[PDB]
DNA sequence: TTTTCAACATATATTAGTAATACTTTTTCTGAAATGACTCCATGGCCAAGT
DNA sequence: ACTTGGCCATGGAGTCATTTTATCTTGTGACAGAAAAAGTATTACTAATATATGTTGAAAA
């Protein structure tokens, strides 16, 4: 959720997010943008995709 | 859900969902497959195939392909492009599963030829020719009477001799035979463009009619030279009587097939309107002219060339003609007892023809006892849809319906007036008659920019759409019931095996019976199905 | 609500400090739910009514200034009160009233019901009638005592005056606490001991204020306000102790309350005294009004106002009825014996004079009774404590009603003793009723009694049987004065002659119409 | 008329007379009773009755007001709609012979189905 | 004249009979920028009859 | 054969319309009119009451 009061937790925006690219870090994204936020569990299904 | 109404196959498979099962069905696995994709993707080439199935390239599409090819069920053309090598390209053969779908019933054109000997051997013997001559593709007498004995007599163990012609049974069938219509007609448009001695630019009128009329006129015998050729029927070999060419192949026609199952449809039509003598009658006026006229082969072109609002009137009052003079020559002029059980003196119960008034025949040469059928078969056909809108929503439904038949664009304000009957019922019987579609919509703006209630709304017909998708009787039960026959095998499945090796236990003789009767349900429903078919599909 | 997947410990608490917010459990320390997920930013006849009904409702609710809280309390009975169909077929107006009246008694707060009514055209009646009626229905009985340190503030605000008046509340109240405690407080409207203190104490507080502006607030009559005054002028210690600061006797002396005082004034062991019957009969024949009318001494008959005619007799006190439909209430009764017996004497005019008129269906539909106990009565605790079958209403009546089940009877209650019975068709169930209940009014008191036997007098149907029960029996019966109850031929025709000539305009409208009958073809 | 019911009752007379009017009476009890080859000449006879049934409407029995020629034809029109009966040469009429059905190879009547239990059926819906 | 009484009447909730009329509620039932298209016009060219 | 008119198709062109225009903040905030159903209110009764209201008025002060 956002800012102060209710809890914390910070911004990464899409102007920001590119300088990461720059550098080149993969594993700093992927940390970043997807394990240290929401880490989920889909089962899909090979066949018919979904 | 509970799969019993069975949503996943029920819908989005319309057309091609009838053959991946009749293919499938009556062929199977990598056999069927192909001709889905066929039908479903149009043109296709022979490795171009294999970049989608899966099938295990130039195995199966060489074995399937051919295979269908020796059933025809596949178009065949190929050709070279101008940058080099060759190639071919394959289409689904007209109908030509239309062979298959009908099959016992092509069997029945028996029936016709059944006379001589009535319900013999002939029968059981004349049966297992045909029904072989569906099963392996074209024959040659020389080939089958070889596989049939020998050391009986061959012009009679196989007694169908002279009878091999008739309107129906076999034309030899050779390359131009089978390509598609279409692109035959592409292929003579050649010789006429193609071939123009240098003249000049100006006026492609007479680039055009004259190279079409070439075009026209040489693609008559395009066609009548597989209609009949003598060099197959008048063989007349030594120490016999007159035979086909033995030799050729030869392959059972559709069309005189189409022709008499058509005019058992009209033997029903007037089995209504006129008297059982009258109409017995008429049963047998067919008979002799029965042979002659298109129904379905005379548009043709129709299919494969565009028409013209001006030409295409050239077309159709050329269709108008068609049958009715020359062909007229081999209709009823004076005919006699051709049967037959009215008794004594026959000549003015032959004069009954005048009894048939309407809506067909009933014209002739003035005075001559003779039916039009060049003008009456067209402006017949557009009669014959009829009921087909009785016991599917109700009786009340048609009189409205066909009350918008007469008139036309017709408000319910006044149908309420000219129809009769309160608003409770003209609503459902309606709107459940538009959901089905038919009827269809009018509207116009009223005072509005554009706005539904401060509008007033029209009504009509557009008959194309209402006879159209009444072919969901193609997928309707000619899909979904043929797929009810096959879920129905696996039960018995691992009994199939058996029953064929027998020819044990009290309740495997129970569930015999019961596969029996609804096979025979399946069948018998499909027939009555295929009846109600014929009409739309072709004229 | 869960248990710890390890130590199964069923203590549960979700760590605040370090923002987050874990739920833990003190037992093993393992989380539950780690990652807190938290939310954050038709077509019914009974919608229209509904809707409407939170509509003219909230209307009437901040005319009031009442709290707007409450209307929601209010406005579920209504619903509530639709349940029963008890709100189809009456004006919505006293539906609404008495379903948001009933609530803001509930939570006992300063409205009364006069206050609340004067919003329209009505009576403050209609509502009280549809107050008390919706009081049957919806089964509610303990909740709304009204009592007057409420009604005191209400008033208090609008008197105007000053800062002073807090003391004279305070003043006030203990003046009223004693006046309850003086045992003139019950059978009164509660704003007229409300407004009458008020003054009170404002005259001890030396400030001068008319009898109109108080009534301007309290709604009562002047008069009205100065009798119970006067009322407080007799009492012990009245002017006595009228004197200065402020008596602080808490010492009641008797209680008297001017009720039995008037029974002073006219002079289980007392039986209760009957009062009237009232029965049924049927003829079995109809007849015309119009010629029934001819001929008696004791007949109104005016279709105008009500379609029947009117008839009594001098001996022995009776009155009874007639129908059209050849029916008839018997009234008038004050035994069974008068009853049959006159009843029977009514088809002596038309047996004489009228159709057939046999003698059929005799039954009594109620008896009136009464009682005194000539003693204090205290109410507000009897309703406080019996209130299940005791429904003692608001002001909104003099006396409590009492709704016995067993047997089921009402009885009427005077805080004189005066104690009175109907409802019943049988002589027995009413001193059952009344020796049932006399231990409840003994059981109330503050510091006759032998039932003797629990049947003396003979049954009703002992009555009943000493007159003749046989429709054809009535020359028997016949006072041969009914002979004489009939008027002369002249008597009637100008009699008639005159009824007719004045009631001639309701049979315009009556055979007009019957032409219009005609018209209705077209 | 008047808009609501009572007229499909005076619909079957006038369907009684005209299907009379066309070959003899019904004569539907054996198998060939029709026209016996519509008396002699079944060409000659062209009949109905537009003018003719407000002479046979003369019958009444019941209870209502004459009725205009034109609204005769407005009649018909609804019976050539039902099939009832046939237009023939304008206000001329025919009968479409379905006193047959008054009583594959086709017809809604003389027609009843299983329908109960088994499976597999054919309904013109479930295509939608 | 005022205040007293007081008296005098009159609703006032109870209970059924009615029966009849009237009267309201309820419950249905329908009368800034910049591309996308869009039309509106103008020429090319083709087909034809008089020349 | 050789020029014109008309004609239909196509290319421009001046016509109208859809979606952007930055973060991190950090509080904050359903129609009416009508029908019919259904139901109750009256209008006669006694009738025991005890307030209320009034008016008036009569009699006392
Ligand atoms: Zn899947
Ligand atoms: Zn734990």
């Amino acid at each position: 959720t956002e800012g102060r009061s209710r809890d914390g937790g910070l911004r990464l925006g899409e102007m920001e997010r590119d300088c990461v690219i720059a550098y080149g870090a993969s594993q700093l994204l992927l940390e970043r943008l997807m394990i240290s936020s929401d880490a989920f569990e889909v089962d899909v299904c090979d066949k018919c995709g979904l | 859900v509970m799969t019993i109404s069975s949503l996943e196959q029920r819908t989005l498979n319309p057309d091609l969902f009838l053959y991946k099962e009749l293919v499938k069905a009556h062929l199977g696995e990598r056999a069927a497959s192909v001709i889905g994709m066929l039908v479903a993707l149009g043109r296709l080439s022979v490795r171009e195939l294999v970049e989608k199935i899966d099938g295990m390239d130039v195995d199966s599409v060489k074995t399937t392909l051919v295979s269908l090819t020796q059933l025809r069920c596949v178009k065949y053309l190929q050709e070279t492009a101008i940058s080099g090598k060759k190639t071919t390209y394959y289409y689904y053969n007209e109908e030509g599963i239309h062979i298959l779908l009908y099959s016992g019933l092509i069997i029945d054109e028996i029936i016709t030829q059944m006379r001589v000997n009535d319900e013999e051997e002939h029968k059981q013997l004349v049966a297992e020719i045909v029904q072989n001559v569906i099963s392996l593709g074209s024959l040659t007498v020389e080939d089958y009477l070889s596989s049939v004995t020998s050391d009986s007599m061959k012009y009679t163990i196989s007694s169908l001799f002279v009878q091999l012609c008739e309107m129906g049974y076999l034309i030899q069938i050779s390359k131009l035979h089978y390509t598609p219509i279409e692109d035959l007609w592409q292929f003579l448009y050649e010789k006429h463009y193609k071939n123009i001695p240098r003249n000049s630019p100006l006026s492609d009128l007479k680039k055009r009619s004259q190279a079409k009329m070439n075009a026209k006129t040489d693609f008559a015998k395009i066609i009548n030279k597989p209609n009949e050729l003598s060099q197959i029927l008048t063989v007349d070999p030594k120490t016999s009587l007159r035979i086909v060419k033995p030799t050729v192949s030869l392959t059972i026609n559709l069309d005189r097939f189409m022709k008499g199952r058509r005019s058992k449809q009209l033997i029903n039509l007037a089995k209504t309107r006129v008297g059982s003598v009258t109409a017995q009658v008429y049963k047998i006026a067919l008979r002799l002219t029965e042979q002659k006229s298109p129904k379905i082969r005379d548009p043709l072109t129709q299919t494969g060339l565009l028409q013209d609002l001006e030409e295409a009137k050239s077309f159709q009052d050329e269709a108008e003609l068609v049958e009715e003079k020359t062909p007229g020559l081999t209709f009823n002029a004076i005919d006699l007892a051709r049967h037959l059980p009215s008794a004594s003196l026959i000549n003015s119960h032959l004069k009954i023809l005048a009894s048939s008034n309407f809506p067909f025949l009933n014209e002739t040469k003035p005075g001559v006892y003779y039916v039009p059928y060049s003008k009456l078969m067209p402006v017949l056909k557009s009669s014959v849809y009829e009921y087909v809108i009785a016991s599917t929503l109700g009786p009340s439904a048609m009189r409205l319906s066909r009350c918008i038949r007469d008139n036309k664009l017709v408000s319910e304000k006044i149908i309420n007036s000219t129809a009769l009957m309160k608003e409770k019922d003209i609503r459902s019987t309606l709107a459940s008659l538009i959901r089905y579609n038919s009827v269809e919509i009018q509207e116009v703006p009223r005072t509005a920019d554009r706005s539904a209630s401060r509008a007033v709304f029209l009504f009509r017909c557009k008959e194309t759409h209402s006879y159209n998708f009444m072919r969901q009787n193609l997928e309707w039960n000619m899909a979904n019931l043929l797929f009810k026959k096959e879920k129905l095998k696996q039960e018995n499945s691992t009994l199939l095996k058996k029953a064929n090796r027998d020819d044990l236990l009290p309740s495997e003789l129970n569930q015999l019976k019961m596969v029996n009767e609804r096979e025979l349900n399946v069948f018998a429903r499909l027939s009555r199905l295929l009846s109600l078919w014929e009409v739309f599909q072709m004229a | 609500m869960p248990v710890c997947k390890n130590c199964h410990g069923t203590e549960f608490e979700r760590d605040l400090s370090n923002a987050n917010n874990d739920l833990v459990c003190k037992a093993c320390g393992v989380v539950s739910e780690d990652n807190p997920i938290v939310s954050e930013v038709a077509l019914e006849s009974r919608e229209a009514t509904l809707n409407n009904a939170r509509r003219k409702l909230r209307a009437v609710s901040y005319a009031l200034h009442i709290p707007e809280y409450i209307t929601d309390a209010a406005f579920q009975w209504y619903k509530l009160a639709l349940a029963n169909n008890f709100v189809q077929g009456r004006r919505s107006q006293n539906v609404i009233a008495s379903c948001l009246y009933v609530a803001c008694r509930k939570e006992k707060t300063h409205h009364m019901l006069i206050d609340f009514s004067s919003r329209l055209q009505v009576s403050v009646y209609s509502i009280g009638a549809t107050f008390l009626k919706m009081v049957k229905k919806l089964h509610i009985t303990e909740l709304p005592l009204a009592d007057p340190s409420l009604f005191i503030q209400h008033f208090a605000e609008k008197l105007d005056l000053a800062d002073k008046k807090i003391k004279v509340v305070k003043d006030a109240v203990k003046l009223a606490q004693r006046m309850s405690k003086d045992w003139m407080f019950e059978g009164r409207r509660p704003a007229g001991i409300a407004g009458a203190c008020i003054l009170l104490a404002c005259r001890m507080n030396n400030l001068r204020r008319t009898h109109t502006e108080i009534v301007a607030v309290s709604h009562v009559a002047e008069e009205t306000l100065q009798q119970r005054l006067n009322e407080f002028k007799n009492t012990k210690a009245a002017k006595l102790s009228v004197q200065k600061f402020r008596e602080n006797d808490v010492e009641d002396g008797e209680a008297r309350p001017p009720s039995f005082v008037k029974n002073r004034k006219k002079e289980s062991g007392i039986v209760p005294t009957l009062q009237n019957i009232v029965a049924t009969v049927t003829l079995g024949c109809r007849l015309d009004l119009k010629t029934v009318a001819l001929h008696a001494r004791n007949a109104e008959y005016n279709p105008k106002r009500f379609a029947a005619v009117i008839m009594r007799i001098r001996e022995p006190k009776t009155t009874a009825l007639i129908f059209a439909s050849g029916k008839m209430v018997v009234t008038g009764a004050k035994s069974e014996d008068d009853s049959k017996l006159a009843s029977r004497k009514y088809a002596r005019i038309i047996q004489k004079i009228g159709f057939a008129a046999k003698f059929t269906d005799f039954k009594i539909q109620n008896i009136v009774g009464s009682c005194d106990v000539k003693f204090p009565i205290r109410l507000e605790g009897l309703a406080f404590s019996h209130g299940t079958f005791s429904s003692y209403e608001p002001e909104l009546f003099p006396g409590l009603i009492y709704r016995m089940v067993k047997p089921k009877i009402v009885l009427l209650i005077f805080v004189s003793g005066k104690i009175v019975l109907t409802g019943a068709k049988q002589r027995e169930e009413i001193y059952q009723a009344f020796e049932a209940i006399y231990p409840v009014l003994s059981e109330f008191r503050k510091m006759s009694g032998s039932p003797r036997n629990l049947h003396l007098l003979p049954t009703t149907d002992t009555y009943l049987s000493k007159v003749s029960d046989d429709p054809d029996n009535l020359e028997d019966v016949d006072d041969e004065e009914l002979n004489a109850h009939l008027l002369n031929e002249e008597a009637s025709k100008l009699k008639e002659r005159i009824w007719i000539g004045l009631n001639a305009d309701f049979l315009l409208e009556q055979e007009s119409k019957r032409l219009k009958q005609e018209a209705d073809i077209a | 008329e008047l808009d609501i019911e009572f007229i499909n009752s005076l619909l079957t007379i006038v369907w009684r007379f005209i299907s009379e009017n066309t070959f003899p009476n019904g004569f539907k009890n054996f198998e060939n009773g029709p026209k016996k080859n519509v008396f002699y000449a079944p060409n000659v006879k062209n009949y109905s009755t537009t003018q003719e049934i407000l002479e046979f409407i003369t019958a009444a029995q019941v209870a209502n007001v004459e009725l205009t020629p034109s609204n005769i034809r407005s009649l018909c029109e609804v019976l050539v709609y039902d099939d009832k009966l046939e237009k023939v040469t304008h206000d001329c009429y025919r009968v479409t012979l379905e006193s047959i059905l008054q009583m594959s190879i086709f017809n809604y009547f003389k027609m009843f189905p299983a329908s109960k239990h088994d499976k597999e059926v054919v309904y013109f819906d479930e295509w939608t």
